[PDB]
């Protein structure tokens, strides 16, 4: 998954919690996701929120 | 006794734009002589003397040019007018024989002028000026205490904001119980020339220097 | 070059401004708003000129006089040159 | 040299026990001696004498020095308490020459001794008695402003909590957000006469001194 959003979760935290739950579900299932900087390549400025449980 | 210094202290300090040192000088030349208070933070020129030095400077270099003291005081008043929005003085890196050099090219032939300077008195920096600075420090401490009390009561009101609140919380900004040790540690460890002093306190100094 | 540095030191001004003032004062041109007081004191037998402004007396220059012995010739040559340059300007005007 | 000012500015701002005056005077116990340092930016009266000159003035100008300098050094060293345990320092402010007669009294008969405020050293004072202004600015006038900004972001958090729900109900906590300009204006117009707190220096010994040591640490 590639996008310019380092943390698109300024919206309701319920959506973020549901996304985290689904990420845990797919990790249990065996699904792995990839995201990396697009807006500002380099600088480790990406994945402000996704750095928690996505690697 | 108090009239001249009281009137001069209300006058704002004039930092000279020389871009090589810090100059905290007061100028107010309207009447009762001239108040040319030149100070380089180490020696203030108490140049409140009578017309003796002005006359000797004007006559020892000009044997054929004379100007009245009224013209002199008018020119002194008009000296620093286009500078408070050049009359720049340049020092040198030479030994105790402090000879100021003015090599401005105005007519092709260099103009010669001597800057008389006396010995710097080491008994000029411990009597008065910090006492108003201690008053300003006390005012700042009172402001800090008021802001801390405001922070504390706002924190108490925030404690009311979790039972009637539960709004959108990023979960990375929870309010822990206030601890004095952590407060002091964060105030001490982390958030702990002359030019920054003047260009940071020229505006603030006029606020409390009156009362 | 006897008394010029005071007009650059007292009011702390550099060259160019004095040059411009000389060029726009010595040549033609005057301002109706700014009155000019060219006081030539014949009664006191003392030649000097003063420029008054903001009710204060300053200095502008000094000009000692030495009598010339051939004024008629220089004035006649001056008027002849003026007539010649009028003719040249008119000829250039008609050619243009 | 590079040890008297470093080993002397660390003295906590402690009021000397004068009978009448309330001057700000600090001196720190130094193994090499003592030098009363005062800083107020207008006129210095600081006791600092060369060893040689006081040596000649004691050998062939002062005949009252009946106690060796070792006794003075021992008394200076064996003084751990800054504040008096209960040797009162009296002054007679009757003329310009402020002769602070320091009655050297240990226990019993008061030894006869007196001070004199001569000219201070030019180099050391001129080099190290201008620093406190910049030391105050750079540290304190940045820390205080950062505290004010922290209050500002706390107010921002309060206001965008309010705009995102959690509407305040009771009038007791119903208070407007703080403004620096309005606070300064109301201080100048209303509470400036009543906020003038100088007295005898109540915060000078409880808050000013420790924060100033924090300022003068660097």
């Amino acid at each position: 998954l590639f996008t310019n959003e380092d943390n698109p979760h300024g919206n309701d935290s319920a959506k973020a919690s549901r996304a985290r739950t689904k990420a845990g579900d797919l990790r249990d299932t065996g699904i792995f996701l990839d995201l990396m900087h697009l807006k500002k390549p380099g600088g480790f400025d990406i994945s402000l929120f996704y750095r928690d449980i996505i690697s | 006794m108090e009239e001249l210094e009281q009137g001069l202290l209300m006058q704002p300090w004039a930092w000279l734009q020389l871009a090589e040192n810090s100059l905290l000088a007061k100028v107010f030349i309207t009447k009762q002589g001239y108040a040319l208070l030149v100070s380089d933070l180490q020696q203030v020129w108490h140049e409140q003397v009578d017309t003796s030095v002005v006359s000797q400077r004007a006559k020892e270099l000009n044997k054929r040019l004379t100007a009245p003291p009224a013209a002199f005081l008018c020119h002194l008043d008009n000296l620093l007018r286009p500078l408070l929005k050049e009359a720049t003085f340049s020092c040198d890196c030479v030994a105790d024989a402090l000879i100021l050099r003015v090599r401005s090219e105005l007519s092709g032939l260099p103009f010669y002028w001597n800057f008389h300077c006396m010995l710097a008195s080491p008994s000029l920096v411990s009597q008065h000026l910090i006492r108003p600075l201690m008053g300003m420090s006390l005012a700042l401490q009172c402001q800090v205490r008021e802001l801390a009390t405001l922070l504390h009561m706002k924190d108490l009101e925030i404690q009311d904001y979790q039972e009637s609140g539960a709004t959108l919380i990023r979960d990375r900004l929870k309010t822990e119980p206030f601890e004095e040790n952590s407060f002091l540690e964060q105030f001490m460890i982390e958030k702990l020339d002359g030019k920054p002093f003047v260009m940071n306190l020229q505006d603030l100094y006029m606020a409390v220097t009156t009362q | 070059e006897s008394e010029i540095s005071q007009e650059a030191d007292d009011m702390a001004m550099e060259k160019g401004k004095y040059v411009g003032e000389l060029r726009k004062a010595l040549l033609s041109g005057a301002g109706p708003a700014d009155v000019y007081t060219f006081n030539f004191s014949k009664e006191s037998c003392y030649f000097f000129f003063e420029k008054n402004l903001k009710d204060v007396s300053f200095r502008l220059g000094s000009f000692n006089l030495e009598k010339v012995e051939n004024p008629a010739e220089v004035i006649r040559e001056l008027i002849c040159y003026c007539l010649d340059t009028i003719a040249e300007n008119q000829a250039k005007n008609e050619h243009l």
